[PDB]
RNA sequence: GCCCGGAUAGCUCAGUCGGUAGAGCAGGGGAUUGAAAAUCCCCGUGUCCUUGGUUCGAUUCCGAGUCCGGGCACCA
RNA sequence: GGGGAGUUUGACUGGGGCGGUACACCUGUCAAACGGUAACGCAGGUGUCCUAAGGCGAGCUCAGGGAGGACAGAAACCUCCCGUGGAGCAGAAGGGCAAAAGCUCGCUUGAUCUUGAUUUUCAGUACGAAUACAGACCGUGAAAGCGGGGCCUCACGAUCCUUCUGACCUUUUGGGUUUUAAGCAGGAGGUGUCAGAAAAGUUACCACAGGGAUAACUGGCUUGUGGCGGCCAAGCGUUCAUAGCGACGUCGCUUUUUGAUCCUUCGAUGUCGGCUCUUCCUAUCAUUGUGAAGCAGAAUUCGCCAAGCGUUGGAUUGUUC
RNA sequence: CUGUUUAAUUAAAACAAAGCAUCGCGAAGGCCCGCGGCGGGUGUUGACGCGAUGUGAUUUCUGCCCAGUGCUCUGAAUGUCAAAGUGAAGAAAUUCAAUGAAGCGCGGGUAAACGGCGGGAGUAACUAUGACUCUCUUAAGGUAGCCAAAUGCCUCGUCAU
RNA sequence: AAAUGGAUGGCGCUGGAGCGUCGGGCCCAUACCCGGCCGUCGCCGGCCUACGCCGCGACGAGUAGGAGGGCCGCUGCGGU
RNA sequence: UAUAGGGGCGAAAGACUAAUCGAACCAUCUAGUAGCUGGUUCCCUCCGAAGUUUCCCUCAGGAUAGCUGGCGCUCUCGCCCACGCAGUUUUAUCCGGUAAAGCGAAUGAUUAGAGGUCUUGGGGCCGAAACGAUCUCAACCUAUUCUCAAACUUUAAAUGGGUAAGAAGCCCGGCUCGCUGGCGUGGAGCCGGGGUGGAAUGCGAGUGCCUAGUGGGCCACUUUUGGUAAGCAGAACUGGC
RNA sequence: GUCUACGGCCAUACCACCCUGAACGCGCCCGAUCUCGUCUGAUCUCGGAAGCUAAGCAGGGUCGGGCCUGGUUAGUACUUGGAUGGGAGACCGCCUGGGAAUACCGGGUGCUGUAGGCU
């Protein structure tokens, strides 16, 4: 009863958003897409050949088949009671590269020359992530000026 | 609708786009001595009444239009049927219309 | 004569009892649906692999462990 | 007429006067201002305006017999244009009435229940202004009266409040006449414009 | 309260085919008769109920109201 | 050819019927910032239209406004200037589009043949629609490319049977030739109750298995409607707001009106009114005791304590009234 | 009117009934029964008869419609038209054509056959009411009669008793 | 202001047995802890009915439903 | 004495036809049919639901998923660090258009004042009359002002959703390709070699078959639609019955 | 310190008005016989180079409008979770954590890549 056909949800998520109404710019195009990206899609109401339903906006999947001018992508998506590896295929014009995964490799080639570093001049440099610890008994300074004296206001309206 | 009369189609004999007539598809005249046919008389004839059922809630007014397709080139001469969307009013091929035109009514 | 037509109530539950895990995801993923025209290079590309792989890769094989 | 005891507190979602209603009659209110409408700033110094407490709807008619008992209190204790009286909440939330007997059983039950358009309320959130009326100095108590006359002619518990603002205006009524005397706020009938500095020069010769 | 059918000269009313405002009657003008009717020769008369959409164009095709008019409102 | 026979009489449903389609398929919202999410909820659409309103390329820019120019007037044509969508894109809305997806022009049939994969609904079945490819044969353009219908979201349909087309196709039963018939592959002929039965009415002479999943009678929650009150005070009351009333508003109470709901009973709670008879309430009609009056007396009116005790005889209608 | 009826809830205004009409049929017939035969019944009968209906004594009356729906008469009058038969093509199955019984449609009649019988606007020297006049309209537009009845919602219609 | 006579549960209760703020003690459920006993489950151990025997530890509700065990039971048949 | 069951007879009530008649009685087909009521017999142990999706002349029912149980199977444990997983958090990184807010930002409604002189029509006045001059009116525009929006929005939360947090990964070297092509170029595949210490916390996991019951729900916090409201009807998240 | 050609981000780089520009360069400009296309050499196409930076263009300015960013707004509005918290209800206060927007005020107003050229 919610008339169940495509792109019912979305008088706002295919919109360009404001001040960009137009053209699509063409660094979006001259990208690579590699067999193992990462990517993130997000749709775009201005190329309406590929887009890829209302389910699969925000989601992010891996890249597994390229061709002339689209993309064939993996993403895991939940129905009823499981979820499932589906397998789309999107234009170019609505997909770009997720940043984690390129962070994630930027730490792991720290980890690697730290690593040889280490190897080298024996020092432990302890390449993992520890979570914020405890502040550490540190030593306040109150030189000068005796703190200043804060009470709760009188009621006005 | 409006179909032209001649129209270069593929056609799978010769392989290549070849022009075409395109005429109007006819039903055909339904024969006696087929299968269902002869079928349908033989469970028809007893004392039975009707068997099969005949159909009576019609709700689609409108039929698919098919097009008979013919090489024009000699010797080849292979007929094949193509579909059109649905359509009320169906013209065969004239009257092609004008964009500088005077309306007179 | 009139019911409750649609809910989602007590569906979640259900969900988790055996658990909503993964979809499995194995090495050497299912290559079926890919680009048909890369499909026909690797192919061809696997089949001459084997076949011409064996005599310059043994040579190289040698030259490595000769090397270290 | 229904009671307004039913038509109160903010249920459903504000239903405006607008394209898919297309049947609302028309609001009882239809004039807001009552006193000198052409005053200036300087001839009413102070204003009064009423606080709602509760959070609530207001009648249209509720409204309309709450201006005219202030109006008519005004002219009977401070003179005629001794006030400027604004009405600041608007109607715009429609209600909706499903009436029956249209005595049987035999029409219909809850069936096609979407009722049809009754008529205009406000809607109040708390601590936003009713009225506001704006006066001379010496009109202090006559404020205070005329809008206790009309705290119980609308329905709930709300108070009145006496502003620190000069006028209708959002400046302080300490601050406003030493400011005003030299640079920045021009007077404009009722209302104050404000002048900021960084504007083309030629506001600035313009002045002095 | 639903559900259908309407609105056009002053009055009855058609015309709808999206491009025409028409008959009859009344009113007005002559002639005819000493004079009236009747007759003969002519006239004028409309927001095609109102507010909006499509169209190249809405008197008409639709949407919404106004004022009417039919029908249903049953078992207990 | 209802003389006789057999069978049918859709489904949803704030009981059923009548009314409507919420019975298929789309848009915005309800939707609680992923998706999903209901009601006979809201506001609307569809069972089409197009040889171009498809495809490509080129040129150009719209609505509207201002200023001017014979006849020209509010609206005819021309020219200049401003003009970020205020226009147009077939249609219901939403999205998107400005050397363009709009307007004009030139070519045209990619609205063609064929295998698959995937999305959408989803059981992870289908039809439908759509995405990305692959291989032919083409159109266009200088070319890059674009194109396998409509700028996108709706526009449509199984088995069986008929019908048409395709191969120097198969089988047509002991072997041949020919006709015919059957078959493979893909198009149409319909199932709007739209994943598809072929279908009228009445029962008060009714029957049967059941339901309080489901109405009529009471009871219960609710109080719009009905009835009974309270606050404010514009006025009426010769003058005079409140002796008596009181609009414009406003807050309650009552279950003696009617309505809403279906919680209880459908293996039965005997259904209206009257006759008789007992008790209770007070929101007091009269009596006892009082106060106030626009209370001179009388007769009235309004209050308070107060249900002890009274509240009748008849014509009509079955009546409550 | 007498009569009769739902035995075991109705006694009637129901039913019949005489009277009044209407229709078929001259026996190779009407109307029926029957599984069957020229088998039965009416019929041991013959239009003052048999068969099938409507109304319900007498008295006075029986209006208007053949459009619908029936019923009936008529003509191969001419469209539709099933088997069989004819003719043609074909090796044959088959196919096509012509000719064309009833009926249907076309035409006539019938309402003591079923049934049906309008609404507006103006109009008379006090006002009302309106005989008259114009228009749309159906096949016909309720005539003689009669009434808030056993038929009238509004309704406890209005007046008199 | 409502119909039978009745409901802070009642009796009652006013330097509280009411209202609000709190304190110190105190009461107790199958909850928790400790200890015993039964069974299920798991992890074993022994070359003592190996289908038995002990050991350890965690746990035990339950309709529709499903399995396992019964040296539970009724009637008959071969063996003992 | 005649008439016998879809038959008889009826001064017509659907009455009578052996106490039965709107289709008699007896036997057989017959243990007919039923999505519909009622019952459904020994103990103990263990595990333990659903009233939801889709489709059906389906809406008291079934098939399908989901939930459950049984039967197992394949591995993991015991003797400076493991495999895998998670209704969780962190660390990164994307996504949304609701609460809120906004109108002196588009659209839609809407109150009031001030300023200005183009445009008229309309009032007044100087006047034969004259955009001859003047006063006024409306409209218009300019900056302001009050209030709003489920089918408005520049902005924009909290809660939330996905992905990543390493050996299936790095790095080096070489072979093959009919795909691509200035290029031994790109991209994939294959081979050989080299170094596992890569957030927090908790846990044994993976997998196959068979299939019962279920497909009538209700309440509570909070968010919410219709209604005046309900111990009303209808939804969302979590818990309970 | 600049421009040209091709660009990337797509207003910090637009819009209005006023100044300044030496060298190259872009232009403006002078003409239709061929290629071309129009009602029209105005636009498009083609052979140049007498002039000119007047305009575009490039730099700067405007107590400029807009944009971006940062304060104030404001720990306010809201909000995950919780309470035998208050309240007749409406809603409100608290613990736990997270946390916004306009008027108001201040600052800026292009940065770059590849190839080429002038001082
Ligand atoms: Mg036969
Ligand atoms: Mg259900
Ligand atoms: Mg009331
Ligand atoms: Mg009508
Ligand atoms: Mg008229
Ligand atoms: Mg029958
Ligand atoms: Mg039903
Ligand atoms: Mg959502
Ligand atoms: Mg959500
Ligand atoms: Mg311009
Ligand atoms: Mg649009
Ligand atoms: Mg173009
Ligand atoms: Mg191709
Ligand atoms: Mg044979
Ligand atoms: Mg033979
Ligand atoms: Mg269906
Ligand atoms: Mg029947
Ligand atoms: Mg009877
Ligand atoms: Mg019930
Ligand atoms: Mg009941
Ligand atoms: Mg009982
Ligand atoms: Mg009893
Ligand atoms: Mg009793
Ligand atoms: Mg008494
Ligand atoms: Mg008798
Ligand atoms: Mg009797
Ligand atoms: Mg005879
Ligand atoms: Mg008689
Ligand atoms: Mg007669
Ligand atoms: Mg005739
Ligand atoms: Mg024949
Ligand atoms: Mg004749
Ligand atoms: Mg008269
Ligand atoms: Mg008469
Ligand atoms: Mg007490
Ligand atoms: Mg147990
Ligand atoms: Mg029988
Ligand atoms: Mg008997
Ligand atoms: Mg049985
Ligand atoms: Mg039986
Ligand atoms: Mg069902
Ligand atoms: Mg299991
Ligand atoms: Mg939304
Ligand atoms: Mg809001
Ligand atoms: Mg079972
Ligand atoms: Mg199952
Ligand atoms: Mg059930
Ligand atoms: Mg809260
Ligand atoms: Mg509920
Ligand atoms: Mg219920
Ligand atoms: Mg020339
Ligand atoms: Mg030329
Ligand atoms: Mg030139
Ligand atoms: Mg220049
Ligand atoms: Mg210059
Ligand atoms: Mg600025
Ligand atoms: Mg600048
Ligand atoms: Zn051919």
């Amino acid at each position: 009863t919610n008339t169940k056909g495509k792109r019912r949800g979305t008088r706002y998520m295919f919109s360009r958003p404001f001040r960009k109404h137009g053209v699509v710019p063409l660094a979006t195009y001259m990208r690579i897409y590699k067999k193992g990206d990462i990517v993130d899609i997000k749709g775009m109401g201005t190329v309406q050949k590929g887009m890829p339903h209302k389910c699969y906006h925000g989601k992010t999947g891996r890249v597994y088949n390229v061709t002339q001018h689209a993309v064939g992508i993996v993403v895991n998506k939940q129905v009823k009671g499981k979820i499932l590896a589906k397998r789309i295929n999107v234009r170019i014009e609505h997909i770009k590269h997720s940043k984690s995964r390129d962070s994630f490799l930027k730490r792991v080639k720290e980890n690697d020359q730290k690593k040889k570093e280490a190897k080298e001049k024996g020092t432990w440099v302890q390449l993992k992530r520890q979570p914020a610890p405890p502040r550490e008994a540190h030593f306040v300074r109150t030189n000068g000026k005796e703190p200043e004296l804060l009470e709760p206001i009188p009621y006005e309206f | 609708v409006n179909v032209p009369k001649t129209r270069r189609t593929f056609c799978k004999k010769c392989g290549k786009h070849q022009p075409h007539k395109v005429t109007q598809y006819k039903k055909g005249k339904d024969s006696l001595y087929a299968q269902g046919k002869r079928r349908y008389d033989r469970k028809q004839s007893g004392y039975g009444g009707q068997t099969k059922p005949i159909f009576r809630k019609k709700a689609k007014t409108t039929k698919k239009i098919v097009l008979r397709l013919e090489c024009v080139e000699p010797n080849c001469r292979s007929k094949r049927m193509l579909a059109i969307k649905r359509c009320k009013h169906f013209e065969l091929g004239g009257d092609k219309k004008r964009k500088g035109q005077v309306i007179q009514f | 004569a009139k019911s409750k037509n649609h809910t989602t109530h007590n569906q979640s539950r259900k969900w988790h009892r055996n658990g909503i895990k993964k979809p499995r995801s194995q090495r050497y993923e299912s290559l079926k649906g890919v680009d048909p025209k890369f499909l026909r290079n690797m192919r061809f590309a696997k089949k001459h692999n084997k076949k011409g792989l064996k005599k310059m890769q043994a040579n190289n094989a040698k030259a490595m462990s000769a090397r270290a | 007429r229904r009671p307004a005891r039913c038509y109160r507190y903010c249920k459903n979602k504000p239903y405006p006067k607008s394209r898919f209603c297309r049947g609302v009659p028309d609001a009882k209110i239809r004039i807001f201002d009552l006193g000198r409408k052409k005053a200036k700033v300087d001839e009413f110094p102070l204003c009064g305006h009423m606080v709602s407490d509760e959070y609530e709807q207001l009648s249209s008619e509720a409204l309309e017999a709450a201006r005219i008992c202030a109006n008519k209190y005004m002219v009977k204790s401070c003179g005629k244009d001794g006030f400027h009286i604004r009405v600041r909440l608007h109607p715009f939330h429609v209600i909706r009435i499903n009436k029956m007997l249209s005595a049987d059983r035999l029409q219909t039950g809850m069936r096609g229940a979407f009722g049809k358009p009754q008529g205009t309320v406000a809607r109040v959130h708390i601590g936003q202004v009713i009225m506001s009326i704006r006066t001379k100095l010496q009109n202090k108590e006559h404020v205070i009266e005329a809008l206790r006359r009309a705290k119980f002619k609308f329905p709930g518990r709300q108070k009145i409040h006496i502003s620190k603002k000069w006028g209708f205006t959002k400046f302080n009524a300490d601050e406003f006449e030493d400011m005003v005397a030299e640079k920045r706020l021009i007077p404009d009938g009722c209302g104050v414009k404000y002048i900021p500095n960084r504007g083309p020069l030629d506001k600035w010769r313009a002045l002095h």
